């Protein structure tokens, strides 16, 4: 878990399973025993701890003197979405969807091509999986977001084309499976209720938006209280218009009303 | 062979563009044809694996990691054929591993 | 063997860095310069910030 | 978690602390467990340690020993140096722990911890953590942010009791033994690493003005071929 | 009659003074009051100011 | 005799009754072809062992099968340039869009927060450089960025310059126009969107100070007063020039933006007091290149003109503090000496970087002659012993020199 | 792998040779020591 | 006072990486696509090849004034006897120009 | 001739130095080894 | 397939073994193995380690 | 390798992946599960009527 | 330090600079444009005037230089210390006069500037 | 390099036979002055 992959990464690396080697296994670094040459007895806790904090920093893990990133942060974690969507969905593909959708409204599909619909659905799965895995860092961040990534959450949503689960629809359901055969291995941090916590990010990034509008408009108020005088920059003005209107406009077509 | 894969060996070398006419394309045996479709990569989610594109797994990767080392707040430089062997060099650079730039900088043009 | 090699070199900010004096000089220099005339302490003039009230 | 109960309100990140918290420190790659004597002359190590909390992968576990310490050594110390590090520390660690990035170890999470009957310090909570997360999650990667000169960097030799024969190499890992049995043994300190994060910039300080052996011999020495204009005595 | 030398030997010569005071060391500077770049004590610049009063 | 490999590339010894080969001074070794090699490849043409074939045919396509044109095709190449005019608009909407989603910086307590990067910052600011004809600096600009109230005043005067310029055109464009057509066949006040340009510049300019990058700072000044055409604004500017050159140690620049401030009085708003920073600059050039009388000067002549306004009250008091000193030790700084002490730290980081080392980059190891580096023996402004003028002789023309042992 | 430097405390050096009686080691106990009086009388 | 150095073993013991059989990575088939170095860690934002043409004043003023170089105006071989390029570099012609060689063009 | 090459070349890890780069010095190494603890557990411990 | 067959317990462990060319019968006593086994410790069987 | 080998067994970890795939594995549900391809006779080759069909009046 | 032997460099000279005939007033902070043209001269000392014998043998010396046969000294020079493998030694053909007429011209105009 | 020099580090020997052979190299560069040949190196290889 220390060298392989961490939380919120998206490479899915198995640590015991070196399918990214070039050679053969010849040399064990991490290990404990002689009697570990015919029998590493790997898979047990005490002896993988050795055999896995004995790798070198790789390209994610940051080593302790080398400077690291700033992942957890929501203003990295919202464009990392938008650009997800964005590769997965070109401009004119985008285009295209966006003027079927205004003019037949989901019912101009025919027109799209086969590998079309195809890149969609695809889009639509790396996204999810992309969700899946920066849900704890998002979870963890939300308290210090700002507006305009707490925007671009529904932002990336609708550019990827998932309208996001309130209580095309991706987030509604889980991956089937048996509960008997799943990996419930400790360690590995892998949500199972992602349509229960996908809504319950999105109601609170939609109370969280609200009090980021409140406080905005009450700090305007004091300033223009503090100075005596309304004189407010035109700047300002179009800057809370477009945003007023974009933040209505971008919550009511994924469903949510701001009240 | 009966049914040859573009991307198997036979009298040949391994090429690329030759093995590999679309990387994001995987080419199997159906039904004594070869059938090819979107070559795929298996992701833990939710404790389960699934299948998302291949290709697009790869670019989100690599664009991602690209970014993080670039919004990661340094500069790193890598000058290539260095006139000087590699010991001499390892020798004087560990004077000045861990420092400042200006003691850096004022050692150099010291020594 | 006419050998080379390749140079790795990160630069990082560190705001928390804190730089040692380098401007303290030797008494005998203080002492040369108060001979020749010049002042033991670089004089320093206080400069008016940028103002932009004049556009 | 798996098992959904269906198919057959606001969320607010409260205080982190170990005991309630062993799930995402599970999760959680990598572990630097804070001691006060790192707060020596010097901040420049906690704050490099708390630069990697917004990586996502790392922790930070300060307890109410290590705070207790730190605040008795920076309203009584020799050192104004060490005072204001201490201090400056207290108000980082608060800074962490009130936003959510560090996790705290409060008194009560230390009496439900450390093994009954046993008298606990800064010292010796520091290694009651270690050993107990390195027994119950070993796949973390655990350090210590400790002094180079600290007596407790090496516990198998000064925090070690006496030759107790209800004690073995293997009592880090039976999970019957009490935490502090594992000191006589060094599979504590394989399994724990102290590191130095990031030391301070190497740079010497001013020495000019210090006794030089090789500046010395030109104090009684004749000059006059050496200046023209300004001849000095 | 001699034999490879391994690496343990090859690093025993660091661990003497020979070996650090050649290679591992800094040197102690200042500014130039006259010039203001990195000057050692003792030694002057081409500079009819820094060869009248050397600092 | 073959203590080692067989080829030439071997590291053991040799012989020739044994292994003989042919003479080769210097090759590329197993790995690649190195320095001392490429060094051949670039000077002679070829390695220095003569018998690689020189194969050039991977630059030859980088070069110049990429920089040939049919002179049909060029002919109209320039003919479908994009319009300035939108190109100008699309670059600050894009700038104006990528300064504003920039996320406020978290003021933390104990420790100093790093600033995030501008990543998606330095292309649309590169477009906006490109199309306007001023550079920006990125450490002013990130400075700005940091500072809250600069960032405000660089959002506000941005916007303004986009509106502006999305509702009656670029100016410096028109006058630019309106120049080159007169030429091949007056001037009007500062207009809307220079003003607010040379705003955001003067915006950018002191976040860049702040930072504490002076030179880049004179730079943004320096490329903003090419804006301005009112004389309020050009005084201003000029004061702030005056200011950045000070900083920055460039004590002639900051002397004639001083001067040029004082000398736009008459034609300016008497509430301005860009003049008053002008003779203050003015005096503190001179005071910094240690003209204490002339300083005193320039400073009694700008308070009777600005009867005391407060910065120069305060530089006149800092010079009679230095006057009530200079005759206790020296009676007046000799003429000799003067500006040759250093003052302030941007000169120090100036030698730092720009000095002569021990060994390098000193009159020493390589001298400069036209942009050609030459040995220190082949120095033509130097005669001193070692050098190769000193084995010229007589060159069989006449006796040049009366020395009997040498030349 | 365990490694015994070479650079070890001799007896010509100022710091000196010390006493397993004040030294803190891992085998080394002080705690269940106890304090015998033999006389070499005849 | 004295930095600290620590010889390297890399460069006491350091072979070469094990070759490909027919070309063929093993692994190619079963391990993401990704950007080299940047997974193991090797990353930079600048790149300055020193064997480049623009960098030669730069090479040669690091170099020292004792060191000499010989052969550079002439050559010890004759340049003018025609011989055949490197195996990679007929390996490069071959493949970018494949239309030279008999009867490439379609037909009809 | 069977010598546990392929057994013994994954406990390089535990050796030293010369031992633990090259692999013929660790495979020589790590028989010697095997071979006297064997002999002691046998006959001597 | 993977000529193997595991076994992941309780505590999160897991344990391989190698069942390529190997009897039913060979398999089935790997996996009566797999279940006996709690593959939480790997201790030598020896005086001092008769007693845990 | 061979079964009388040290090295056939020295493979602990890594084989499986401890996730299953959501596309064709599935759980034992018991002894009247009929799992596809068991046989109890060892069939290198295990084909029936429908894959390898046989032409003749009766199955043999 | 000198870079090929990196022995310590010593600037040797006398003191009574303004009290002598010959050197009143120059300036050795940097040499001059030329080693054939006079040393560089303080703006102060502008005026100063030089013995005539001196300034005769000076002005030989110089004139010694201004010839098209140092020209080929000097590429010949070149092509010599090129081939004896010294670097850093550009080619007889991009290797540019030392003297020519237009800097002869301005360097004559500085000289009576100087008188 | 004073404490280098004091405690010998570095070879205590040094060349002798160049202190003649430098002399003998510079007559035969005359010579070959004389003779309207170009001065080549002594130690091209040597080195
Ligand atoms: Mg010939
Ligand atoms: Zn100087």
């Amino acid at each position: 878990v220390y060298g392989g992959s961490g939380r919120g990464d998206l490479l899915y690396e198995n640590p015991d399973a070196r399918r990214h080697s070039g050679r053969a296994l010849g040399v064990l670094n991490g290990v404990r025993h002689s009697s570990q040459a015919t029998m590493p007895e790997s898979g047990q806790l005490y002896y993988r701890k050795l055999i896995l904090h004995s790798r070198p920093p790789n390209g994610s893990c940051a080593g302790l003197q080398r400077h690291c990133h700033d992942t957890c942060n929501w203003s990295y974690l919202i464009p990392s979405l938008h650009r997800c969507a964005e590769s997965a969905i070109s401009a004119k593909l985008w285009e295209k969807m966006c003027q079927l959708g205004l003019e037949d409204r989901s019912k101009a599909w025919v027109n799209l091509t086969q590998y079309e619909r195809q890149r969609v659905r695809d889009g639509q799965n790396l996204y999810r999986y992309e969700v899946h895995q920066r849900l704890p860092l998002l979870e963890e961040s939300i308290g210090w977001a700002q507006l305009d990534d707490l925007l671009g959450w529904f932002r990336s949503a609708r550019r990827a084309w998932v309208r996001l689960p309130t209580s095309s629809s991706a987030m509604s359901c889980r991956l089937e499976g048996h509960a008997d055969s799943r990996d419930t291995t400790p360690g590995r941090n892998q949500v199972f209720d992602t349509p229960e916590r996908v809504e319950q990010l999105t109601e609170a990034t939609v109370h969280r938006i609200r009090e980021e509008l409140q406080r905005l408009n009450r700090s305007e108020r004091s300033d223009c209280e503090g100075s005596a005088a309304m004189r407010a920059s035109a700047r300002r003005l179009a800057r809370d218009e477009e945003l007023s209107r974009c933040v209505e406009e971008e919550l009511g077509w994924h469903g949510v009303a701001l009240q | 062979p009966r049914i040859l894969l573009d991307r198997s060996l036979w009298k040949s070398l391994w090429i690329t563009k030759l093995q590999l006419p679309d990387i994001n394309r995987w080419e199997r045996v159906v039904n004594s044809r070869r059938v090819t479709e979107d070559r795929y990569a298996f992701v833990e989610e939710e404790g389960v694996m699934h299948k998302v594109n291949w290709g697009l797994y790869c670019e989100r990767l690599e664009t991602e990691l690209t970014v993080t080392q670039e919004r990661l707040p340094q500069h790193t430089l890598l000058m290539k054929a260095v006139p000087s062997s590699w010991k001499k060099l390892d020798i004087d650079i560990s004077v000045i591993r861990g420092l400042s730039l200006r003691e850096a900088m004022a050692q150099c043009k010291l020594s | 063997t006419k050998k080379s090699s390749h140079l790795v070199l990160t630069l990082a900010e560190d705001p928390e860095m804190v730089l040692p004096d380098r401007t303290c000089l030797p008494y005998s220099s203080l002492m040369s310069m108060k001979r020749a005339g010049l002042s033991a302490q670089p004089t320093v003039i206080d400069v008016p910030a940028i103002t932009a009230d004049g556009i | 978690n798996a098992l959904n109960p269906l198919t057959s309100p606001k969320l607010k990140r409260p205080l982190m602390t170990m005991l309630s918290q062993l799930e995402y420190l599970n999760s959680i790659d990598s572990v630097f467990i804070l001691h006060s004597s790192l707060m020596a002359t010097s901040t420049d190590q906690l704050v490099s340690a708390v630069r990697r909390l917004p990586s996502g992968k790392d922790s930070l576990i300060v307890t109410m020993s290590c705070l207790r310490a730190l605040s008795v050594k920076s309203l009584t110390s020799p050192s104004m140096k060490e005072r204001i590090a201490c201090a400056r520390a207290l108000e980082i660690v608060s800074y962490e722990l009130e936003k959510g990035r560090a996790v705290l170890l409060p008194f009560s999470e230390e009496i439900l911890l450390h093994d009954a009957g046993a008298y606990c310090d800064e010292d010796l909570m520091l290694w009651t953590v270690a050993a107990f997360l390195a027994r119950e999650l070993p796949l973390v990667k655990v350090h210590t942010l400790m002094h180079s000169n600290c007596t407790a960097r090496t516990p198998y030799r000064f925090l070690k009791g006496g030759h107790n024969l209800l004690v073995s190499s293997r009592s880090l890992y039976d999970k019957g033994a009490p935490l502090l049995s594992s000191l006589h043994s060094k599979e504590l300190r394989l399994v724990t690493h102290n590191v130095r994060l990031r030391t301070p910039v190497r740079d010497r300080k001013c020495t000019l003005q210090y006794y030089n052996p090789i500046r010395a011999r030109f104090v009684y020495r004749r000059d006059k071929p050496l200046f023209d204009k300004y001849h000095v005595t | 009659p001699k034999r490879k030398k391994n690496p343990m030997q090859l690093r025993r010569k660091v661990y003497g003074l020979h070996f650090k005071e050649k290679y591992l060391k800094m040197e102690e500077w200042y500014y130039c009051p006259l010039c203001a770049e990195p000057k050692k004590p003792g030694e002057w610049c081409r500079r009819e100011d820094c060869r009248q009063i050397k600092p | 005799y073959q203590r080692g490999g067989w080829s030439p590339g071997s590291k053991h010894q040799k012989h020739m009754t044994l292994n003989p080969t042919l003479y080769l001074y210097r090759f590329p070794g197993p790995h690649g072809p190195g320095p001392y090699t490429m060094k051949y490849w670039w000077t002679l043409g070829c390695f220095p062992t003569g018998m690689e074939v020189p194969f050039r045919l991977h630059e030859f396509l980088s070069t110049y099968q990429q920089e040939h044109v049919p002179v049909e095709v060029e002919e109209w190449l320039r003919c479908y340039i994009k319009d300035p005019l939108s190109e100008l608009v699309n670059a600050s909407n894009d700038f104006f869009k990528a300064v504003e989603v920039y996320p406020e910086v978290e003021s933390a307590r104990g420790y100093k927060t790093l600033q995030p990067s501008i990543a998606p910052l330095l292309v649309p600011m590169k477009k906006f450089e490109e199309q306007l004809g001023v550079k920006i600096s990125p450490v002013g600009l990130r400075s700005v960025l940091s500072n809250p109230v600069l960032k405000d005043r660089f959002l506000d005067d941005l916007f303004d310059y986009k509106s502006y310029v999305e509702k009656g055109g670029s100016t410096p464009h028109r006058r630019l126009a309106r120049s080159r057509f007169e030429g091949s066949l007056p001037a009007e006040t500062t207009a809307d969107d220079e003003r607010s340009l040379i705003l955001l510049l003067t915006t950018i300019s002191e976040g860049c100070i702040n930072a504490g990058n002076y030179s880049d700072a004179a730079s943004v000044l320096a490329d903003a007063l090419m804006f301005c055409h009112d004389p309020d604004s050009q005084a201003t500017t000029h004061a702030n020039i005056s200011f950045a050159s000070l900083l920055n140690a460039d004590f002639k620049g900051a002397e004639y933006n001083g001067r040029e401030a004082a000398l736009l009085q008459p034609q300016v708003k008497p509430t301005s007091t860009a003049c008053a920073r002008g003779y203050v600059g003015w005096a503190a050039a001179a005071a910094y290149q240690d003209d204490f009388e002339k300083a005193e000067a320039i400073v009694k002549d700008g308070l009777t003109l600005y009867v005391g306004n407060e910065h120069l009250e305060k530089l006149a008091n800092k010079l009679q503090a230095l006057r009530e000193e200079q005759p206790s030790v020296y009676k007046q700084v000799p003429r000799s000496l003067r500006e040759s002490r250093s003052h302030l730290p941007s000169q120090q980081s100036r030698g730092l970087l720009s000095g002569s080392g021990k060994g390098f980059s000193n009159e020493f190891d390589w001298v400069e002659f036209k942009n050609k580096l030459y040995p220190s023996k082949m120095d033509p402004r130097n005669n001193e012993m070692g050098s190769v003028f000193r084995r010229v002789g007589d060159l069989g023309s006449f006796i040049s020199t009366s020395r009997s042992m040498e030349r | 792998a365990p490694f015994k430097s070479v650079l070890r405390r001799h007896k010509h050096h100022p710091e000196g040779l010390p006493l397993y009686n004040d030294m803190s080691k891992q085998w080394l106990c002080r705690e269940g020591e106890r304090w015998w009086l033999l006389d070499a009388r005849g | 006072m004295y930095a600290r150095f620590r010889t390297r073993s890399k460069f006491y013991f350091r072979p070469a990486r094990p070759a490909l059989a027919y070309n063929v990575d093993p692994n190619v088939m079963r391990r993401p696509k990704v950007k080299r170095g940047l997974l193991k860690g090797t990353y930079s934002d600048e790149t300055v090849d020193l064997r480049d043409r623009e960098r030669l004043e730069l090479l040669e003023s690091m170099r020292h004034p004792r060191e000499r170089d010989f052969y550079q105006d002439h050559t010890y071989h004759n340049q003018w006897l025609r011989r055949d390029l490197e195996k990679h570099q007929k390996q490069q012609l071959a493949a970018r120009y494949k239309y030279f060689a008999p009867d490439f063009e379609i037909s009809p | 001739h069977y010598r546990a090459k392929l057994e013994l070349d994954r406990i390089r890890s535990m050796l030293r130095g010369r031992a633990r780069l090259e692999r013929k010095v660790g495979l020589k190494r790590l028989f010697f080894l095997m071979r006297t603890q064997t002999r002691y557990r046998v006959e001597q411990q | 397939p993977e000529m193997a067959i595991t076994g992941v317990y309780r505590d999160g462990s897991e344990r391989s073994y190698n069942t390529k060319n190997l009897s039913p019968m060979g398999i089935f006593l790997r996996l009566n193995n797999l279940v006996s086994t709690a593959n939480d410790y790997d201790q030598p069987f020896c005086a001092s380690h008769l007693h845990f | 390798s061979s079964i009388f080998s040290p090295r056939y067994d020295w493979r602990t970890s890594g084989v499986h992946d401890i996730a299953p795939r959501d596309e064709g594995d599935f759980l034992y549900q018991g002894p009247q599960h009929v799992l596809p391809g068991a046989h109890p006779l060892p069939l290198h080759h295990p084909h029936n009527t429908i894959t390898r069909p046989v032409i003749s009046p009766y199955i043999p | 330090r000198r870079r090929t032997d990196a022995v310590a460099m010593y600037f040797v000279e006398y003191k009574n600079r303004d009290m002598s005939d010959n050197h009143k007033g120059e300036d050795y902070s940097a040499g001059p444009e030329r080693f054939f043209l006079p040393p560089r001269i303080v703006e102060t000392e502008k005026g100063i005037q030089r013995p005539p014998h001196m300034q005769m043998a000076f002005d030989r010396w110089a004139s010694k230089f201004k010839t098209e046969e140092f020209h080929h000294w000097w590429r010949l020079r070149h092509a010599k210390l090129r081939y004896w493998g010294v670097r850093n030694v550009p080619h007889p053909s991009d290797v540019d006069p030392l003297w020519t007429e237009k800097e002869e011209e301005e360097w004559h105009n500085e000289m009576l500037a100087n008188t | 390099s004073q404490f280098l020099k004091r405690t010998f580090v570095g070879g205590m020997g040094y060349n002798v036979k160049r202190p003649y052979r430098i002399e003998i190299r510079m007559e035969h560069d005359k010579k070959r002055r004389m003779r309207r040949r170009n001065i080549g190196c002594r130690r091209m290889m040597k080195s």
